[PDB]
């Protein structure tokens, strides 16, 4: 299938395209021509990776000095791995389409402790910890000490690499990381330093957001090489709240004594150093005076000394003052308090501890702990996550603030405090993106109207336009459900949070949309507490039995076990005739890692509008900054993000191959214009105004109807 | 206020969060109604090292650590020497160097006897304080007014 | 598994087929199906599901994996259709030995 685009003629796998196909090729080869950074939405959670992928592919054969190399990013590896089956399908058709192999190369980056071949970091699974065994047994110190070859236990395939890949290049392929695994086991070599050194020459390279926008891990592979490289965000519709997460650090008062500990531990090793070796590890002092990663982006990270610091003692001492200081600002009881600045002239008057060498503290706690060869980074990882802090503080605060809690939510009396240094501004980390690559495209499902984007993310985006998906079946029948059999306002308001009125209209609802829909269905709510309350009042009611007899029933809890466990019954549920009905949280990890497919989720059931507690004081910062800053509306912001979300826990059933499913949001207050407009464009003209506002019998009378439409064949 | 209490009358934390700390030259843990023992006799005599005291060596701080106590109180007094601006040395390596000796006052004094540091300030003294510590303390209040608003 | 019972001594060269009018989507059953479904697959026992008001994935599955058909209702005058079609013998597929 060799589709004659405007631009240029662009290969493709799969037999037919929907015009919204067409309508997206063109428009992403307008943006490529403009060679400007753009936004774009598509509805379908696959067939837009083909289609993105055929159309870089095809402009860089056009073009090849347009762009360098692709750098695909997805939410999480999961997810990446069938990124990586479709470009693997795609290029095989390619290459029997040209009856050779080119010099194309595609693949995956992700965590040693995902991938990885030593027996000793095999069983252990906690990241932090892969990550300092690899460090310890890649240690400069160790890779002398094995030039010497002396009875210690050395990880040899870094060594075969070295010896070996570095000479030699893979000449092309794609690689999956499991099928990466095995070709490291083969040639003794890392499966994860392989795909680093490739990534020099590689045409395509897939990996997630936190190892593109944390300048701690992301810039050592996202160098200034890729100029000129087409980077790319998929369904990264929440991608100011991980943009913030890569620079929000949380300071808790049990991981400053562990930090405590762990610096004495640091004082007695000095110590140990002292008497042992001195001279050859005070050669670091002099190439100190000549002059866990780094948090400063490209231009604001400095190197140009260490500054008052520059011996282990010092160091030490300074360290030891910041952690008093934090450790006491922290103790005070009050209320919460924000102190972008004031919190660093507070610092530097009460402790004397000056910005400047504050500013080089994460480096040289890197440098220092280096040099004392300690066993692994995992005991100190406290330690170095308190420099990051208090090397971030001294660096900027402009955009940022510093928040204390003295008394956890959900708790009288705690005493567990915690310090939060929240950003409030994606701009500012997403900024290296942006200005070192030509152009960046957000490609996003589920996407909130364009026009905030720009205005969070401080870009000029070329191309604004929003993708509908046309089948020749409606695949999707969207409603929303805003008054119950008693005609009575549905909405799950805070005040109306209590009501049993609408909490027996919730349950009815459930009953019969369970009653009528097949095998398969998930509900999602606002919070853990208003689940549980839901739920229990439906337990003192005679509905929860019911629901239990008309159809199994599954509800989600914190715990990562216990949600594993569920999903995994949940599935096989499904899969017979039982069904099931999932109960969850919109902001639950669950629903985001989750994927609904055919016969899996088929009734999206959303139990009120998805909204944050009002008390919760990190959003206040976020969201009055904003106002302050760009011009956004609170309530803007807010119903912004309620709309993101919902759109987000909802558009899973229409993952691909055409699926039926329908999508009922039980809330009147999706009926306003508001909502619906901010709903996504592909949702919002599928819906109506006959089926907006429907009764909970006739929302069931039309599902029923519905399915019956979507059963039979096309 | 989380240190469970003074080594004598260790009472007094469990009583309550209100009493804060009081430095001395023994950096050394104290509390106010363990201060009214050490006025009542001795009047500035630490109980267990017996360090004498010319009043009292009393003042309030909110620091559990000794060592912390007495480095920052000796960074203060430090902070009135060497205190002339970077900008005043084009070299790269004397903008942190002088740094560097400071800091090394300090933990010099913590510990070790200050009779070398004590002479060596002297000779500090005999030069900047014409110019450089009379112009930088005058601008200390400056740039705190500016800064502060 | 009744209909498994009385049909597996039934001769090889007629037709053994099953009719199933699913209505309640829900199937609670003392052991899983899907070993079942191996069970039909050897016996070569046609099972075609007519679903009311419901696809079911299950018979779904069970339908197109033993070769038989599925459907749902439309409607009465479709029902008397979908029943008055499958009145008519079923072609004999690779399995259907005569
Ligand atoms: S050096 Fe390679 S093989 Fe050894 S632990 Fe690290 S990633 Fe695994
Ligand atoms: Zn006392
Ligand atoms: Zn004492």
């Amino acid at each position: 299938m060799k589709l004659n685009v405007d631009g240029l003629l662009v290969y493709f796998p799969y037999d037919y395209i929907y015009p919204e196909q067409f309508s997206y090729m063109r428009e992403l080869k307008r943006t490529l021509d403009a060679k400007g950074h753009g936004v774009l939405e598509m509805p379908s959670g696959t067939g837009k990776t083909v289609s993105l992928l055929a159309l870089i592919m095809a402009y860089q054969r056009a073009y090849p000095l347009e762009v360098t190399k692709l750098i695909y990013c997805s939410r999480t590896v999961p997810e990446i791995e069938k990124v990586i089956e479709e470009l693997r399908k795609l290029l095989n058709f390619y290459e029997k389409q040209e009856g050779e192999k080119l010099p194309f190369l595609g693949l995956a980056l992700s965590s040693r402790k995902n991938l990885c071949i030593h027996p000793e970091v095999t069983p252990l699974r906690f990241g932090k910890d892969v990550d300092g065994k690899c460090h310890s047994l890649t240690a400069s110190y160790v890779r002398a000490q094995y030039q010497h070859d002396t009875s210690l236990p050395h990880c040899r395939f870094y060594e075969e690499f070295d010896a070996h890949g570095r000479e030699v290049p893979l000449p092309a392929g794609i690689y999956n990381l499991d099928d990466l695994k095995a070709l490291g086991r083969r040639q003794g070599w890392c499966p994860y330093f392989l795909a680093r050194y490739s990534i020099l020459h590689a045409n395509v390279v897939v990996y997630s957001y936190h190892y593109l926008l944390d300048p701690k891990i992301a810039d050592l592979v996202s160098k200034e090489l890729a100029r000129k490289a087409v980077v790319v965000f998929d369904e990264a519709h929440n991608i100011d709240n991980v943009c913030i997460d890569s620079m929000s650090v949380n300071l808790t008062r049990r991981t400053l004594d562990r930090c405590q500990g762990n610096l004495e531990t640091l004082q007695k090793t000095v110590l140990r150093i002292k008497e042992t070796d001195e001279q050859r590890l005070r050669d670091e002092y002099r190439r100190l005076v000549e002059g866990a990663n780094p948090v400063l982006p490209d231009e604001v990270l400095q190197e140009a000394v260490p500054g008052s610091i520059r011996t282990a003692e010092h160091f030490l001492g300074f360290l030891r003052r910041l952690l008093e200081y934090v450790k006491w600002r922290l103790r005070v009881q009050h209320v919460v308090q924000e102190s972008p600045p004031a919190f660093l002239s507070g610092l530097a008057q009460r402790v004397c501890i000056q910005r400047k060498p504050l500013r080089f503290c994460a480096e040289r706690l890197r440098s220092l702990l280096h040099t004392l060869e300690i066993t692994d980074l995992a005991d100190f990882s406290p330690l170095t996550l308190l420099a990051n802090f208090a090397t971030l503080v001294s660096t900027y605060a402009k955009g940022f603030t510093i928040i204390i809690e003295p008394f956890d939510d959900r708790t009288p009396t705690i005493a567990n405090p915690i310090l939060h240094f929240s950003c409030m501004d994606a701009s500012l980390a997403i900024k290296p993106v942006f200005e070192r690559f030509q152009s960046v495209i957000i490609t996003s499902g589920t996407l909130s109207p364009l026009d905030i984007y720009p205005k969070i993310l401080d870009f000029h985006p070329v191309t604004m336009a929003t993708f509908t998906m046309t089948l020749a079946r409606v695949c999707l029948c969207p409603m929303i459900i805003g008054r119950g059999n008693d005609q009575v306002a549905i909405s799950s308001k805070f005040e109306t949070r209590e009501d049993i009125a609408v909490i027996r209209n919730y349950g009815n609802l459930l009953l019969e949309m369970s009653a009528v829909v097949p095998d398969g269905i998930v509900a999602f709510f606002t919070s853990y507490q208003y689940m549980e309350s839901t739920v229990a009042s439906w337990y003192e009611q005679g509905i929860l039995e019911n629901i239990q007899r008309n159809k199994l029933l599954f509800i989600e809890t914190q715990d990562g076990a216990e949600t594993s466990v569920a999903l995994e019954k949940y599935q096989e549920a499904c899969e017979n005739g039982r069904g099931a009905i999932l109960l969850s949280v919109a902001r639950g990890k669950v629903s985001e890692g989750i994927d609904f497919v055919h016969h899996y989720g088929r009734a999206v059931i959303m139990f009120g509008v998805p909204y944050v507690y009002t008390q919760s004081r990190i959003l206040k910062a976020r969201l009055e900054y904003l106002r302050d800053q760009f011009q956004i509306r609170e309530n803007d912001f807010l119903t912004f993000d309620a709309m993101r979300h919902a759109a987000q826990c909802v558009g899973r059933a229409i993952r691909g191959k055409t699926d039926y499913g329908l999508m009922v949001f039980a809330d009147k207050r999706f009926a306003r214009g508001d909502k619906r407009g901010k709903l996504p464009r592909w949702i919002q003209e599928h819906l109506t105004d006959a089926n907006l506002n429907l009764t909970v019998d006739e929302g069931v009378q039309v599902a029923k109807y519905f399915l019956r439409q979507m059963a039979q064949p096309f | 206020m989380d240190d469970q209490g003074c080594p004598r009358c260790k009472t007094t934390k469990y009583r309550n969060p209100s009493l804060k700390l009081m430095v001395n030259v023994c950096g050394h843990t104290l509390c106010e109604s363990c201060v009214d023992l050490l006025f009542v006799r001795g009047a500035g005599n630490c109980p267990e090292c017996g360090t004498p005291l010319r009043k009292s060596n009393f003042r309030v701080q909110l620091f559990e650590d000794p060592t912390v106590d007495k480095e920052v109180e000796i960074r203060k007094k430090v902070l009135k020497i060497y205190n002339k601006r970077e900008e005043d040395f084009p070299s790269l390596r004397e903008y942190n160097d002088f740094l560097e000796e400071v800091e090394e006052i300090v933990f010099n004094l913590t510990n070790n006897v200050d009779l070398d540091n004590t002479k060596k300030k002297m000779e500090i003294y005999q030069k900047e304080n014409k110019d450089v510590i009379q112009k930088n303390k005058l601008k200390l209040t400056r740039e705190q007014e500016e800064l502060e608003e | 598994s009744i209909a498994m019972q009385t049909l597996k001594h039934m001769p090889g060269h007629t037709s053994r087929e099953v009719l199933i009018i699913f209505s309640s989507l829900t199937t609670c059953d003392p052991s899983n199906i899907y070993d079942l479904i191996k069970t039909l697959k050897a016996a070569k026992i046609r099972v075609s599901v007519i679903g009311l008001s419901a696809e079911v994935r299950v018979c779904t599955v069970l339908a197109r994996e033993t070769g038989g058909t599925y459907h749902v209702i439309l409607d009465e005058s479709h029902y008397k259709e979908l029943l008055t079609h499958h009145v008519s013998p079923p072609p004999a597929s690779s399995s259907s030995e005569c």
